């Protein structure tokens, strides 16, 4: 996709994160666990339900029968109106196709954004802690219990605190 | 060492929805833009509504039986049905369609007496069995079938003029009565020839009743042509005639504007709407729907789908 | 220090597209969205056509000589040409645009006699040198000419019915002649003045035979004016008159659907089309044409563009 | 550009680039040489493809003619038959300018992006043995032969085999 | 020492202004502009027009010759300008297909005038006129129109023909009146008691009338109308007139020459703006490709749209401080 | 948004630049000052400039009157011209809402991406010298003057020249 990530450099989504669109799983000395990112979440879903907002707005036309259903119409002003009417649902039809790709395009990739600005959001928290391993995860160079864990995703993460310790790590000197 | 992943949701089954380069993709969720649902029922709370039932509009105009509680009235929705009457004597209007028309933009119908009187040798009183009310031989409640008061007299020459005294035009209707056979046109009118003039300062016309053979209709191989003009304020109409002229008793006047509905589904005064076609009414918030092209009102844009999804997530990557 | 570089593609020489910023884009490749090219041939295969050649759709229904072979028939498209042919002897017809619009959405014709009679003092073999046929006077062949069979005597007060026992509707067309002086009129017709009434339970109408002097048309001063309407199914449609009908001696019925194409372009019967115009047919792909806003069928939208190229590739960045 | 390689950071295409749309050049002790990337090539392709696919769908809609090209049309009715039809041949001229350029805006820029997917993509598999130029390349600090080379275009480059020579080198400090 | 910083930003102002998207109805951006034009010139724009203002005289005027339009008899325009109430009629009446007429008149660049070369025998009198038509203070009558009556009163109006043929290239408009008497003694007086017919042919056209003897209000102190009619003659045609009594025939017929632009207003004409869009209310000068004014306009005009507003971005996202 | 700079990891804007769309500000032992960036600035002001002579390519179809503004029309054909009118109109309409929005949309997506592309550019030039702060600011790991801001401002600046210096700060293995 645009961005890279969704259905990109991350092999696949969780099924069993159900509490948000975005989010973190994590291992330690401790074990593993997930949670849910709000602030992405709800940037997807903002733009998603805004979307849907300016699509309810209504045309306040009010329109009069010029075909009557119980009683017959000249031929050639029959003919005129047919050719009129389905040039316009022509119209309509091309431009509702138009408006849901274009829409869905922008949606998909607006979504795969989120998804990386979040990611981007990590990695310069951690700055020289920690280094990317190509599917989504970043290898942290100190130990991070989980509230260290959970300071990333809160994004109280202090890098200085445990830049020493990773660094030597992160060299083996 | 010790990790942490980024991710995103996923759902075991999506929903398929297009895009710009793709007819298949797959997304979490996804909410239709085009409806396929109406209402069968005409959803008339809120409006001050007159179902015409068995009643053409034109019949109005001219006062068919099944129109006698539909004479006048006030309304901002006016609602037509299928095989609804005009006519009890067969015949035709001109330009029938744009009349229709303009009762079914009205807010409501006024009706204004001619004054029109007549003289000894004429009857006024024509009526007919295609035209009954209350068990008897009747005609339409605003025009009068003149005819010779002495069965095969010479129809007197007549002049008969309606003032607009009203500072809103008037719409009137009269009728030109186009007999069987000779016989029955000489019975009626006498044996002179006939002719009907009518002129106000914006209209002049001139029609001439016709015998012709046929077929019956309402047992009647008679017919009576209709015709209608618009009187300004301050402005006089005059009928010159001879035999063969419907004069009008009472002319009509359009009054604001209103919505006017073809549909013959039932009447419910609990749903609100904008928006009505031959089978009810829509009462939906999306854009489009694939219902029908003749829709009235304000409505959803016909498109010709089953359906169009709009996506309302990310791209489907299932474990 | 080794080395890997990332990189594209480029071209020598791109092509130039249009972007909501940039007007001079230039683009690996691209391919045009409008077509330029139509077939100058109309693309008969797969279509069960008729091709008019010099005969107008009109001509069907009354039967002029140029249409002989186009009196009945089945099709799925037909075919009008320029200057063909709807009358042999001078004339005009009420709405008749109308009524090639219907015959030119039609998917066939067929023909049913009415079966009308004539006592023995009405010739109804009235014949023209304006309508040649085998090197003889003849007439329209759906039609018949009647006159009075003594030269100056009255034409008889004459009454025909047809009565449609079909189950769908019928297209009735007739004929008023305008002689072009008195002396011809007397000869014709006699000296009593002429009335032709024509009445159904959906019709009702009356013509007047008028003498007049005016410039020859394929020899004829003469005049013969066409009539039509439709006859519903049940329905009885009568004709009374003394003098001046032509009388229809067959009516037409209108089958199925078709497409109508007006276009002098020769016919191929090996390539396919949906959409065709004055000049032939357009095949293509692409979604819009500048060939022409007149077309007919399934067709690309007309924009007023030569071209609209669409990308097809990165933007170009030579060396 | 959107994405800021293709006519951004990348100062030029490769126009002996003929076998794809997307790829490598090296340098290495062995000499220089070049190979097309498939998969972002036909990331790429497809979505045109799909694209133009999409844009073939056409209308089921007859239309009958309401102009007679051979006689005569009353002038009113002409006149309001004119009046609409060159109203909605404004409309879908104005579509077709619309549609072709938010599509070549499109293109262009996903074009873009999968170039960049495929510097990120490299970028993330050197890991800490390379460093970038700023220009698209990725100065690789230890011997990268041949098959190296291979191994990084197929994306089975294994970095923690030469973390520890490329550490060491890229902390030399050089005149 | 610890590091020195260099930090990367963009402009933002104090006030930014509010703008729509896909997804925000209330997107805060730097700049913007409108797209649908609010503001017209309520003048008539006519530099570089070679134009014709009707004043009073209506289009159709033109045609048959009414006093008001003597001086718009011929002409040649690539703009036609009529204003309300102007006048077509002086003896009352109407003509048929009149706005399909109007049309026509307001789509061409000119008019020429053509004789038709009608003579007529001493039993006429070609040379009727009428209050209802005013001219240097006397009775007068339509100018490309002749009033035929019998010389003699009472006397039945002879049996008539004439025939214009169109010896041009082009086709000709061709104009006539049907006088539809007041009373039985009047009709009797102007054409005699004969039975009144008047019939109409050409090679393409067909017509016959009646004039009708009928009671109506007085309109320019007339009560009798004269009725109008219209056909297009071909080049190398013949259209002739067999008539007895009520035709009001063409002394001269029309040629509409070329293209010309057609606008309906009252707004006064400026000589010194110049526009290619005109309504009602006068000219629409823009380089925006939308306008709020009107939905009926002639020319080449930004297309209608009911937004009072729609704002362009022509800035990023405003992120003030 | 998209791009993730603008209204993004960048907290806000600078109402005080006003020779530019962007641009830096930079600390060092001399002081602080602030300079903007023409190449990214000409990048999106052409974009937009581009758009808007796009959006005045007007048609050249000349439309005549098919209602009398002082005489009646007669009411079906009338009424079938409302229906017309009102329909053309109402796709026009929901035209405009769309061309607007969606260029609205591209052109503040646009600028936000011209933003991070600068930032990117100056990410990569910097190299190993610096790190960044995650708000868009690089912490320059050496002395860097204000010729030597001006060469990372001009392009011109050379990482190798100042590499040994910012990697002892960046590992703290400064000699005592
Ligand atoms: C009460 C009465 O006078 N006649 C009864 C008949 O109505 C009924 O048979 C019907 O007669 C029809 C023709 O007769 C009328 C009519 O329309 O009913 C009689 C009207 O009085 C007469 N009106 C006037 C103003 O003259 C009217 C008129 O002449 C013609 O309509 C003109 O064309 O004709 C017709 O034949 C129907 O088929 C029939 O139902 C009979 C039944 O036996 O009873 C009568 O008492
Ligand atoms: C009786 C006859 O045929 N006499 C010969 C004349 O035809 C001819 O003079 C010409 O007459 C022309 C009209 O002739 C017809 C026709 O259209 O062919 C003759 C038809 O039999 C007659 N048909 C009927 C049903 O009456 C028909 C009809 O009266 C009129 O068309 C009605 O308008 O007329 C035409 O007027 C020529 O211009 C005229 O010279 C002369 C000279 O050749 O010879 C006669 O023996
Ligand atoms: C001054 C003069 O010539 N005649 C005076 C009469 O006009 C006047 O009677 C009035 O007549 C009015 C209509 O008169 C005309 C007209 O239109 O002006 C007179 C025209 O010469 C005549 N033209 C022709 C070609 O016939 C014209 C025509 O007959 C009718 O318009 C046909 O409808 O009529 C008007 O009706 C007034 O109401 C009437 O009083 C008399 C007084 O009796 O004095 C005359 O000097
Ligand atoms: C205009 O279009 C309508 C709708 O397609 C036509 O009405 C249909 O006509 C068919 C005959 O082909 C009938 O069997 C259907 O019952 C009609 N459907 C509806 C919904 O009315 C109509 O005939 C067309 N008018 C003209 C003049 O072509
Ligand atoms: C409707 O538009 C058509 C097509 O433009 C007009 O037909 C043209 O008339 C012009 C005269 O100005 C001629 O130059 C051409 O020969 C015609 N072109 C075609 C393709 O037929 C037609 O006149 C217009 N109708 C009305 C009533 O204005
Ligand atoms: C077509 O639409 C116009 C505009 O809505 C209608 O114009 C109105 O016409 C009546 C005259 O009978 C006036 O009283 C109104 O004030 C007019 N309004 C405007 C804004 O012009 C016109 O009536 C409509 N035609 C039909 C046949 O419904
Ligand atoms: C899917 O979409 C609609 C509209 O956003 C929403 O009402 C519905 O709850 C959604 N379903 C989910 C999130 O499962
Ligand atoms: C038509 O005529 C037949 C036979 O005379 C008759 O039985 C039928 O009822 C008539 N149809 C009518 C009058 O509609
Ligand atoms: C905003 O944009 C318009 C159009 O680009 C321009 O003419 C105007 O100068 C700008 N206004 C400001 C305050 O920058
Ligand atoms: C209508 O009649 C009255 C007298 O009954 C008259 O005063 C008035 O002027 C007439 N109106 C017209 C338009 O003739
Ligand atoms: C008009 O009349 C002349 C008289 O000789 C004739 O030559 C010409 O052909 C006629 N035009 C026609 C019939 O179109
Ligand atoms: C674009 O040009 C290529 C050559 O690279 C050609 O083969 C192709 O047909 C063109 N594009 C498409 C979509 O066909
Ligand atoms: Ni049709
Ligand atoms: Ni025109
Ligand atoms: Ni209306």
């Amino acid at each position: 996709g645009l961005f890279g990530a969704i259905a990109g450099f991350l092999e696949n989504g969780w099924e069993g994160m159900v509490d948000g669109w975005y989010g973190f799983r994590h291992q330690n000395a401790q074990g593993t666990g997930q949670a849910a990112d709000y602030k992405s979440t709800q940037a997807a879903i903002d733009q998603i339900t805004g979307k849907l907002n300016r699509l309810v707005e209504k045309t306040n036309t009010e329109f009069e029968s010029i075909e009557s259903e119980f009683s017959e119409i000249e031929h050639q002003i029959g003919n005129v109106i047919n050719w009129t009417k389905d040039s316009i649902t022509d119209i309509w039809t091309y431009q509702a196709e138009l408006l849901v790709a274009m829409e869905n395009q922008h949606t998909i990739d607006m979504a795969d954004s989120e998804m990386l600005n979040l990611y981007e959001r990590v990695r310069k928290q951690l700055r020289q802690n920690a280094e990317e391993d190509g599917k989504g995860c970043f290898e942290i160079y100190h130990a991070c219990d989980d509230s260290c864990m959970e300071s990333i995703r809160n994004n109280t993460y202090d890098h200085s605190q445990y830049r020493e310790e990773a660094l030597l790590n992160r060299l083996n000197i | 060492p010790d990790k942490i992943c980024l991710g995103h949701h996923a759902v075991a089954n999506g929903t398929i929805v297009k895009t710009l380069t793709n007819e298949q993709e797959e997304v979490t969720n996804a909410t239709e833009t085009v409806e396929s649902t109406g209402i069968n029922r005409l959803c008339m709370k809120g409006r001050k509504h007159k179902d015409l039932g068995n009643c053409h509009p034109i019949g109005m105009l001219i006062g068919t039986p099944a129109c006698d509680l539909h004479l006048t009235g006030m309304w901002d929705t006016l609602i037509e049905r299928e095989n609804a009457i005009a006519y009890c004597y067969p015949g035709a209007t001109v330009n029938v369609e744009a009349l229709r028309q303009k009762i079914m933009e009205s807010g409501g119908i006024n009706k204004i007496s001619t004054g029109f009187t007549y003289g000894s040798s004429i009857n006024s009183a024509g009526t007919t069995r295609a035209c009954m009310r209350n068990g008897g031989n009747s005609f339409y409640a605003e025009l009068k079938w003149l005819v010779s008061k002495s069965k095969g007299q010479n129809f007197p020459q007549t002049t008969n003029t309606y003032r607009n005294t009203d500072t809103a035009e008037h719409l009137i209707m009269w009728g030109i009565h186009h007999p069987s056979s000779t016989q029955e046109k000489n019975d009626l009118y006498g044996t002179q020839s006939l002719s009907i003039s009518v002129g106000s300062s914006t209209y002049r016309n001139n029609f001439v009743p016709v015998v012709g053979a046929r077929p019956q209709v309402n047992g009647q191989s008679g017919r009576i042509d209709f015709h209608w003009t618009l009187v300004q304020p301050g402005d006089n109409i005059t009928f010159s005639h001879n035999g063969g002229l419907i004069a009008p008793s009472r002319v009509s006047k359009l009054i604001g504007r209103g919505l006017g509905i073809q549909s013959d589904a039932p009447i419910d005064n609990n749903c609100e709407s904008k928006c009505f076609w031959r089978g009810g009414s829509i009462n939906t918030r999306l854009p489009f729907q694939n219902l029908s092209p003749r829709t009235v009102g304000q409505c959803p844009k016909y498109v010709n789908r089953r359906s169009l999804m709009l996506a309302t997530g990310m791209r489907n990557v299932p474990e």
